[PDB]
């Protein structure tokens, strides 16, 4: 089976700044008609991939200037002239040579940008929630830079472990910011039995932790 | 050039599917096509194989002898049967002519039953200000969550869905606006699940 | 539409 190989997995670089992504094939490419089956593909967040490449440097309907293939036999190389917001997505390379049509790992193409210190809100349950005997707790992490923060929530100065999930957005396709939601689940008794809920908020962004607090009962 | 799928969703292990992909636009009979899946937050796997007429055929290892591959020339549609359906099969498929890629129909393999959401209000407090909602216990995915249908799109944020210990889903959708807009404006998030016929619209308010 | 697979070159 021809097996893609793909490098690197992950892809940070700067606005403006050209990206090279390798590919090597375990054999040769290079059909009975001349050409070498070797395509690109572009898939974004929540969207189908899309082809970019088609056949080792022919680019495809709508697919930028920028966008450029080079190889032969069994190296192959993806390059970009300059990395726009648009880029960030899983950039695959595939082959349809053999059958199986088979395809690499996949790159993921990242925006390195200006460090950005997140804003930190926190929201008590509903009154609702309380009702059917459970009570959420959401800290909201807004827009910052690089994706590694930690947050940790504190019950009465006690810290919190196993009782809380957490969810990150993509990286955005205009400010390249970050979005992350913690959330700590509490039954209703548990819950009504403490004042002090907090979330300590740890970035790179910011100087010293920032922790946002409320009493339970007003 | 189009390709729609259809016959996807959530289905029982053990259970079977059957996949079709309505092709447009490029004479469908000259063409070799296939089905393509990709796992929550993995790479892209093929499923299957077929050639312009239909006399070859591949499937891997991972599918051979559960799954068949099929077509109609004169109707320009492409089938897949799933059998034998395993939670490893649970992934979007895709229609894919190589060059063009269908929407791609999300299956789910799994007993747990279909759960509509609960829909809880993440209200402001105390010159931006953040309040959202919080879409709790659901079962399967997806769900979308649009807000003051689809007027207010700039600074929202709409967070994947994690699943939760119980074995229901759960996410939570936020939007920034001026603490000055408050007062004047009326928030209200749309929430639909579509694979329980769930649809609720919840006024955040402060 | 482009011929994608090497098995629709010879159709």
């Amino acid at each position: 089976d021809v097996v893609m190989t793909q490098s690197p997995l992950s892809l940070p670089v700067t606005l403006g700044q050209p990206a090279s992504i390798s590919c090597r094939s375990s054999q040769s490419l290079i059909y009975s008609d001349g050409n070498a089956y070797l395509h690109w593909f572009l898939q974004k967040p929540g969207q189908s991939p899309r082809l970019l490449i088609y056949k080792v440097s022919n680019r495809f309907s709508g697919v930028p200037d920028r966008f450029s293939g080079s190889g032969s036999g069994t190296d192959f190389t993806l390059k970009i002239s300059r990395v726009e917001a648009e880029d960030v997505g899983v950039y695959y390379c595939s082959q349809s040579t053999h059958v199986p049509w088979t395809f690499g790992q996949g790159t993921k193409v990242e925006i390195k940008r200006t460090v950005a210190a997140p804003s930190v809100f926190i929201f008590p349950p509903s009154d609702e929630q309380l009702k059917s005997g459970t009570a959420s707790v959401v800290c909201l992490l807004n827009n910052f830079y690089p994706r590694e923060a930690k947050v940790q929530w504190k019950v009465d100065n006690a810290l919190q472990s196993g009782n809380s999930q957490e969810s990150v957005t993509e990286q955005d396709s205009k400010d390249s910011t970050y979005s992350l939601s913690s959330t700590l689940t509490l039954s209703k008794a548990d819950y009504e039995k403490h004042k002090v809920y907090a979330c300590e908020v740890t970035h790179q962004g910011l100087s010293s932790p920032v922790t946002k607090s409320f009493n339970r009962g007003e | 050039v189009q390709l729609v799928e259809s016959g996807g969703g959530l289905v029982q292990p053990g259970g079977s599917l059957r996949l079709s992909c309505a092709a447009s636009g490029f004479t469908f009979s000259r063409y070799s096509m296939s089905w393509v899946r990709q796992a929550p937050g993995k790479g892209l796997e093929l499923v299957a194989q077929i050639n312009s007429v239909g006399s070859s055929t591949y499937y891997p290892d991972t599918v051979k002898g559960r799954f068949t591959i099929s077509r109609d020339n004169a109707k320009n549609t492409l089938y897949l049967q799933m059998n034998s359906l395993r939670a490893e099969d649970t992934a979007v498929y895709y229609c894919a002519s190589g060059d063009y890629w269908g929407q791609g129909t999300l299956v789910t393999v799994s007993s747990a039953s279909t759960k509509g959401p609960s829909v809880f209000p993440l209200a402001p407090s105390s010159g931006t200000a953040a309040l959202g909602c919080l879409v709790k216990d659901y079962f399967p995915e997806p769900v979308t969550v649009s807000w003051n249908s689809g007027a207010l799109t700039s600074g929202v944020h709409t967070f994947p869905a994690v699943l939760q210990s119980s074995g229901l889903y759960s996410l939570s959708s936020v939007v920034t606006v001026p603490s000055s807009s408050l007062g004047t404006q009326t928030y209200i998030c749309n929430v639909n699940h579509k694979p329980s016929n769930t649809k609720v619209d919840k006024k955040v308010e402060p | 539409k482009l011929v994608f697979f090497a098995e629709d070159v010879g159709s």
